[PDB]
């Protein structure tokens, strides 16, 4: 496909994301659901311009004019979220195997003590 | 011979005392009563359940209060009963756990039990420090003690498997009048209300009459097939009913000696274990050993009533003096109360 | 035994001996004493509940 | 005042079943046995071994508690009092290997008896050495009173001791036969027969009670939960 | 994944949540071919 | 009343036959296991044979099996031994006994010194 | 759908957020470059292997438990689809075999609706006939009881789950705490359903086998192993899913720290065949003792072993693993389910309704009434 033509058409997007940027509160830029719509819309509007030069989104080379602009406007932001991980086996595999020797030693001492009255 | 000369002089004998009989056999109580109304149906509920026997219960008695009632069960133990508010009044522990009679005193002061120890042991029940113990123990039988009666507090009427019956005077601990007969086990006795006479069931198919002051018998009833397990006296003394292992009841008069009526179904093929009549000797009760109680009407041989309550075989069953309740023990460990 | 047979007939012959009524006469009795005592028969006649100390 | 005489009835009936809860705790745990025996079969050497109208012994094998009854001064009729004895643990019946036929009537009676249908029984062939000294000599043939023992096998599934002769093996066991001919007759799974060869002065009786107590309860917990 | 016996119930519940409780046949399911990414 | 009366009875030469009959009566004898016993000079009662409410099972002692021959005949109420091959060995007072209870597998005392429901007795001797 | 376009435009923030944090790749070797595919974000990998992630949650036909595959080439690039020459990643297992499942799935949940409704209507009665009628009373009866109480209770909370949280989708979105405290409550009944049946277990192992003569017992260690120790398993479960895997409602199986609570119950199970197996030889042994035939002793083996199976949960033993294979995994599915979610009804069905002994006392009062 086109990858010189391609890559002037995008700055034509990008400022425009840097203005709808403007109107939403500076300091709430991290919280993506200020502007979720708009973030969007910028996304929708970069699928096409790959598409009028053929190239197939997402290109290699389009990744960094997207990179670009989230050097600058997006590194103030945490990057921590919910993780949903499970602990190494230094943690997780005493936590299965001990419940499991309780319960072996448990039902043994109710066979002991239950006709020892 | 001789012993064919005596033989043959009973023949002789009882011959005549059955031509004696039938000469006074005009009518039939079924003839008599074929016109008087029915009781209709007896439908009976469970009013108490006293449990805390551990086995099987061989036989209770009632006060002479309608209220407390003494049993016996084989785990060794007497306990006398509340049956109005079904709270234990006395657990005495017997020394042998073969119980397989008991009795309460007309006083209410004393109880008596025996079994297979051959022994009739005297509980006292009104004792100063308060400890229910044994008062006196009768020994003489040869054989197990199957039934006792109180005359008052100081006699009392047994009947053990040595085929007699006994007399005894509490205090002295002997036999006053020994009563022999019976060619099998004595299973039960029923005193008569005035307490001059009293009528025993044995497992030789026979119930006889004795008299307590002079010990003879007087008459000899026969009619049963099998071992007569149960008997008890009509409310006036005149008659008395039995019950044996042919699976009938039978209703014997003393006057007209012989029996007048036989209380039997098809459908019932199993033995009789316990008799007693209702306060106007109407309703005639009876456990079986298919683990049901059944109410004849004694005038008309009609079946009006069962008692289905129990799980095992019901062994004893009483009505109280003042006939407002019946009480049934069986095999399961549970005394019931009916109304 | 002989003595066993001979006490046997002594006992036949006290029963043989004894002044017996008809049955019809005896039947009636019977019946007679059930009329007189059927009200006082809790078990015939149900007792009211009120009265009644199984309740 | 009716108050304080309710609330006193109520006091003493709470202590009355706070004895007969330790009393049931005794009475559960004890297993009574009643040991029967015919005309001169030796159950009173065992009893030696280890009036009055029944005798009662107890005695322990591995903590658990034993009460055996021996009826004393009672008439030769047992149809009325051996029902009693519907609730033991096992009858011990004592047979001295014709007082033989006389046994088999009455171990058929037990066994047949309704309210024993549900009594295991303990079967003691005893005196098993004087049935090898009779055999040995040969005065007496058992062919006489029994005909079926000229037909007789010693069956395969027996373990003879090895200084015993197969006269002896084949004797023991035909009378053990005869009264397994009468448990297998009307065995439906209520009850069952152990019969052991005893000697009076053998010290394994007692472990042979045990031993078979514990299957009789073994198999009462199996047919609880239907598996048996 | 659990896999186990024991976890079957759980599975189920699982599955029918990302589901959304849907049991009818969906319109023309997603394109996964060289379209797509 | 329950009545057992045995009759037949009396000497025969060994190898001879007799017929024992028991008239019943005072019992619905079709509901009760019937028994024949005899008692030998200077012994016990010893069981010799019985039969079912029926008829069906037949059991005999062993000493006599092969050569008595039990019966019952429920409409006359009567009870048979046919015994043949008579030995010296049965030389006894025979009795008609009746089991105790109706509809019982078991049949208990009738053995018994003292039983009530059992016969006077008829005497068979075997003598040359 | 607009939902769907909510979570993929985050995860494309989230997707540039990550490859700013992530250092630089250390290995010198040839790599494929950390690249944001439409739907997914794919680390930096090495040559030749083929990376595995979860398929998103966008479209409803996805299933987020199967997997998402991209390939790097060995020269160092990624896989490029031979028919368009195009960086593609392959997404055809999430929706290949969703429709059948959801077919399956379908019958399942009715299938538990329906054989957990049945369980609670029998084990009702089963326990008001146990109750009601006094003599039936025993200790075998009591420790009865409390099996159907488990039962119940763990078929009603099942119930509530799959009725209530299942089909509502906001309220999973939402994530209240009374999701979370529902699920505890789930696993806390159903482990103490898993260790009732150890219970039945001991108590049947130490009346035939160990204790035999004993006939009263404590039950109080019982009622600690049935009702106490499962609140063992599932707090520490409890505490270790809010820190380390807490998801919405606690729906998730793909965190390995279920087996904190399925663990502890399998080996429940384990020790329970090793009773059957012990029990089954003791009555085998008692058959032989009084010569029965052997075509009897097979039947009467099997019989025996068919009535304890569900008693003591054995069903879970010899099927504890679906297998992989999609038609043997649909029968799995079918099979496992039906003896899950009838258990309670067969239990009650061979302990109280086809109990000899119920029958003869039920029989008996209704005929006195
Ligand atoms: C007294 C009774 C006691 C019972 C004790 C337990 C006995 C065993 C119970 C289970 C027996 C059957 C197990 C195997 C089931 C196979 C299901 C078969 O493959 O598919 C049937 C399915 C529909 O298939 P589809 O058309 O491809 O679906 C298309 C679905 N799509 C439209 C969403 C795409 O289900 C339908 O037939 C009915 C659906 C609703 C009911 C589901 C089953 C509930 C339980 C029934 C049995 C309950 C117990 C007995 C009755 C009381
Ligand atoms: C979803 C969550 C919040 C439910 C929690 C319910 C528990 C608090 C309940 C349910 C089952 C109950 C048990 C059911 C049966 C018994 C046996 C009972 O003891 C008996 O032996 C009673 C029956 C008998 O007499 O045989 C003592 C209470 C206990 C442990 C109960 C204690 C309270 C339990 C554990
Ligand atoms: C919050 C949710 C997850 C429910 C958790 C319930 C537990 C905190 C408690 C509630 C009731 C408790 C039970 C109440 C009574 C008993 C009976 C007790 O045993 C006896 O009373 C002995 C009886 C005897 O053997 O005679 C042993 C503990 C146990 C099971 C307790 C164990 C702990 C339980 C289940
Ligand atoms: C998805 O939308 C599914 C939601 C809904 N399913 C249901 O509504 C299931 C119905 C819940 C069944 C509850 C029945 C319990 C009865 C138990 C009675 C036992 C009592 C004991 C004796 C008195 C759907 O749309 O399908
Ligand atoms: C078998 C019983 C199950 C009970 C399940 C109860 C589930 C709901 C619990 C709600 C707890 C309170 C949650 C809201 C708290 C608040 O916002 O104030
Ligand atoms: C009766 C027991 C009820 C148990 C209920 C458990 C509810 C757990 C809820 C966890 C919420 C999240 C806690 C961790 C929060 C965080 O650190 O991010
Ligand atoms: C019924 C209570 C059982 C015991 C408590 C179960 C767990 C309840 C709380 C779950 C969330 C715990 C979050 C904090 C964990 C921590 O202390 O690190
Ligand atoms: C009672 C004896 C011991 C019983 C031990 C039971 C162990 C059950 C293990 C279940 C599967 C555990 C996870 C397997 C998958 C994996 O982690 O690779
Ligand atoms: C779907 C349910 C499957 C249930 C499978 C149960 C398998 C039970 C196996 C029992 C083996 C018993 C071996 C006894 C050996 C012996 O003592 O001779
Ligand atoms: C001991 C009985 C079952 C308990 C163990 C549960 C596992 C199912 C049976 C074997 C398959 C388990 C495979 C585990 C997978 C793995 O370890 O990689
Ligand atoms: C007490 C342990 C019992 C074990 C019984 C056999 C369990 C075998 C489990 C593994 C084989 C069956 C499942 C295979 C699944 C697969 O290959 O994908
Ligand atoms: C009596 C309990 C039975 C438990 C198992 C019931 C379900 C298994 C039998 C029926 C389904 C068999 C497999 C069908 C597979 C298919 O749909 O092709
Ligand atoms: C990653 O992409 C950048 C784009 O400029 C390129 O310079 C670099 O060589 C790539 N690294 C790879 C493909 O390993
Ligand atoms: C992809 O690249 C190969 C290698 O040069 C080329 O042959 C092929 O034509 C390309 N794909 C398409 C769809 O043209
Ligand atoms: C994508 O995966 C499926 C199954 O996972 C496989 O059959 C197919 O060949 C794969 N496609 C490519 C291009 O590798």
């Amino acid at each position: 496909c086109n990858e010189t033509g391609m890559l002037e058409r995008l700055p034509l997007c990008g400022k425009a994301f840097a203005d709808m940027m403007g109107k939403v509160d500076v300091w709430k830029w991290c919280n993506l659901s200020e502007f979720i719509v708009y973030y969007e819309s910028f996304t929708n509007c970069t699928e096409m311009e790959a598409n009028v030069v053929g190239c197939y989104w997402p290109n290699p080379l389009a990744q960094g004019f997207i990179t670009g602009i989230h050097r600058q406007f997006f590194s103030n932001c945490t990057v921590d979220r919910v993780h949903l991980e499970d602990p190494p086996d230094e943690v997780l595999i005493p936590l299965i195997v001990i419940p499991v020797v309780l319960t072996v030693a448990m039902a043994g001492l109710v066979v002991w003590r239950s006709k020892r009255t | 011979s001789e012993l064919d000369q005596l033989r043959q002089e009973a023949e002789q004998l009882k011959n005549q005392i059955r031509d004696a009989r039938k000469a006074c056999a005009d009518a039939t109580l079924s003839q008599i009563t074929n016109n008087i109304d029915p009781v209709g149906r007896i439908q009976m509920r469970t009013r108490r359940t006293l449990r805390g026997h551990l086995a099987k219960i061989y036989a209770m008695h009632w006060g002479t209060d309608s209220r407390l009632l003494v049993s016996a069960s084989q785990d060794g133990k007497l306990i006398i009963w509340d049956s109005y508010t079904t709270n234990k009044v006395h657990a005495i522990p017997l020394r042998s756990s073969w119980v397989m009679t008991c009795a309460y005193a007309p006083s209410g002061n004393y109880v008596a039990c025996g079994g297979l120890d051959n022994i009739c042991s005297i509980y006292n029940l009104k004792t100063r420090e308060g400890n229910v113990r044994v008062s006196r123990e009768l020994a003489g039988h040869t054989g197990y003690l199957s039934c006792c009666r109180f005359l008052d507090d100081n006699q009392i009427v047994t009947s053990s498997g040595d085929t007699t019956c006994a007399l005894w005077d509490i205090e002295t601990g002997q036999q006053t009048t020994t009563f022999t007969g019976h060619t099998g086990d004595v299973m039960s006795l029923s005193l008569a209300p005035d307490t001059r006479l009293f009528v025993s069931g044995a497992c030789d198919a026979s119930a006889k009459l004795w008299d307590v002051r002079e010990g003879m018998c007087r008459q000899t009833f026969t009619g049963h097939e099998s071992d007569i397990n149960a008997i008890c006296f009509f409310p006036n003394g005149n008659a008395f009913a039995t019950g044996s292992d042919d699976a009938t009841c039978r209703l014997f008069d003393l006057r007209a000696d012989q029996e007048l009526m036989t209380y039997s179904h098809d459908n019932i093929i199993c033995g009789i274990t316990s008799v007693s009549f209702s306060k106007s000797g109407r309703l005639l009760l009876a456990g079986y050993d298919d683990f049901n109680c059944n109410v004849w009407d004694a005038l008309k041989a009609d079946r009006a009533g069962v008692l289905a309550g129990h799980d095992n075989r019901v062994s004893c069953l009483g009505v109280t003096d003042d006939g407002m309740a019946v009480a049934t023990g069986s095999w399961d460990s549970f005394l019931k109360i009916w109304n | 035994s002989i003595a066993q047979a001979r006490k046997l007939v002594e006992q036949l012959k006290m029963e043989a001996n004894i002044d017996r009524i008809k049955v019809s006469k005896a039947a009636a009795d019977l019946m007679a004493y059930c009329e007189a005592h059927a009200k006082e028969d809790p078990l015939l006649t149900p007792v009211p509940a009120s009265e009644n100390p199984f309740r | 005042d009716q108050r304080n005489e309710e609330k006193a009835q109520r006091e003493a009936n709470k202590k009355i079943e706070k004895q007969l809860q330790k009393d049931k705790q005794v009475y559960r745990a004890t297993h009574r046995l009643l040991l029967l025996g015919a005309g001169e079969s030796g159950k009173n050497t065992i009893v030696k071994q280890m009036t009055s109208g029944i005798f009662e012994t107890k005695f322990q094998v591995d903590k658990v508690n034993f009460h055996m009854f021996d009826v004393g001064a009672q008439r030769d009729e047992r149809r009325k009092w051996i029902q009693c004895f519907n609730d033991v643990t096992a009858i011990i019946f004592v047979v001295a290997s014709n007082r033989l036929q006389a046994a088999l009537k009455l171990f058929d009676s037990i066994w047949n008896n309704k309210w024993l249908r549900d009594t295991s029984v303990i079967l003691f062939l005893n005196k098993q050495d004087l049935l090898a000294e009779k055999v040995l000599a040969g005065k007496s043939k058992i062919e006489d009173y029994f005909p079926e023992f000229a037909r007789y096998t010693t069956p395969e599934d027996a373990t003879p001791e090895p200084g015993e002769d197969p006269r002896v093996t084949r004797a023991k066991y035909f009378i053990r036969d005869e009264f397994l001919r009468i448990s297998t007759a009307s065995g439906d799974g209520r009850h069952y027969c152990y019969p052991h060869f005893t000697c009076a002065v053998d010290t394994e009786n007692i472990r042979r009670v045990f031993n078979d107590c514990r299957d009789i309860i073994q198999r009462m917990h199996l047919r609880q939960y239907e598996l048996l | 994944k659990c896999n186990t016996a024991t976890c079957a119930t759980q599975r189920l519940a699982n599955f029918l949540v990302h589901s959304s409780k849907n049991f009818g046949p969906i319109l023309p399911p997603t394109n996964v071919g060289s379209n797509t990414y | 009343q329950v009545q057992l009366q045995e009759s037949g009875g009396g000497l025969v030469q060994p190898g001879g036959s007799l017929r024992l009959s028991c008239a019943a009566s005072g019992f619905t004898f079709s509901n009760y296991k019937m028994n024949w016993v005899r008692q030998a000079p200077g012994k016990g009662l010893e069981w010799v044979s019985d039969i079912s409410q029926s008829g069906a099972s037949i059991s005999y002692t062993g000493s006599v099996k092969g050569r008595f021959t039990i019966s019952r005949d429920n409409a006359k109420n009567t009870l048979y031994l046919q015994m043949n091959s008579l030995k010296p060995e049965d030389t006894a007072v025979y009795y008609c006994a009746r089991c105790p209870a109706p509809f019982t597998r078991d049949c208990f005392d009738v053995t018994s010194t003292t039983y009530a429901y059992r016969g006077q007795g008829t005497q068979v001797t075997v003598s040359s | 759908y607009v939902v769907g376009r909510k979570k993929m435009m985050d995860a494309q923030y989230k997707c540039y957020d990550r490859m700013q944090q992530l250092p630089a790749y250390q290995g010198e070797g040839p790599y494929c470059n950390r690249t944001w595919d439409g739907w997914l974000c794919w680390d930096d990998t090495p040559a030749g292997v083929l990376s595995y992630q979860f398929c998103p949650d966008y479209f409803p036909d996805f299933d987020p438990s199967e997997k998402v595959t991209k390939y790097c080439d060995e020269k160092g690039v990624w896989f490029k689809h031979p028919e368009n020459n195009r960086t593609w990643s392959n997404y055809t297992m999430c929706n290949a075999f969703t429709p059948e499942k959801l077919k399956n799935a379908y019958v399942l949940y009715y299938l538990a609706i329906v054989g957990h409704s049945l369980s609670i209507f029998t084990l009702v009665i089963s326990l008001g006939i146990f109750v009601f009628f006094r003599s039936l009373g025993c200790q075998r009866v009591t420790l009865h009881k409390n099996m159907f109480l488990t039962y119940i209770l763990n078929s009603m909370i099942i119930i509530i789950h799959l009725v209530e949280v299942v089909p509502n989708g906001e309220l999973v979105r939402r994530d209240p705490v009374s999701c979370k405290i529902l699920h505890f409550f789930h696993q806390y009944m159903m482990a103490c359903n898993y260790f009732w049946m150890l219970c039945e277990g001991i108590y049947l192992h130490t009346l035939i086998v160990v204790a035999v003569f004993t006939e009263k017992q404590r039950l109080r260690w019982y009622y600690l192993l049935g009702w106490g120790f499962p609140l063992v398993p599932t707090t520490i479960h409890a505490i270790t899913r809010a820190v380390y895997f807490n998801d919405n409602c606690w729906l998730s199986v793909e965190t390995h720290l279920l087996y904190i609570i399925h663990g502890p119950v399998m080996a429940a199970l384990v020790v329970n065949f090793f009773f059957l197996l012990n029990i089954v030889r003791v009555l085998v042994t008692k058959m032989r003792e009084t010569h029965e035939a052997e075509s009897h002793m097979y039947l009467k083996a099997v019989k025996a072993t068919m009535i304890l199976v569900p008693l003591l949960g054995i069903q879970f033993v010899v099927f504890p693993w679906r297998p992989s294979n999609k038609m043997l995994g649909k029968i799995y599915d079918y099979v496992m389910h039906s003896l899950i979610h009838f258990q309670g009804f067969f239990v009650a069905t061979i302990y109280c309704f086809c109990n000899n002994e119920v029958q003869t006392t039920v029989k008996r009062q209704w005929a006195q009434f």
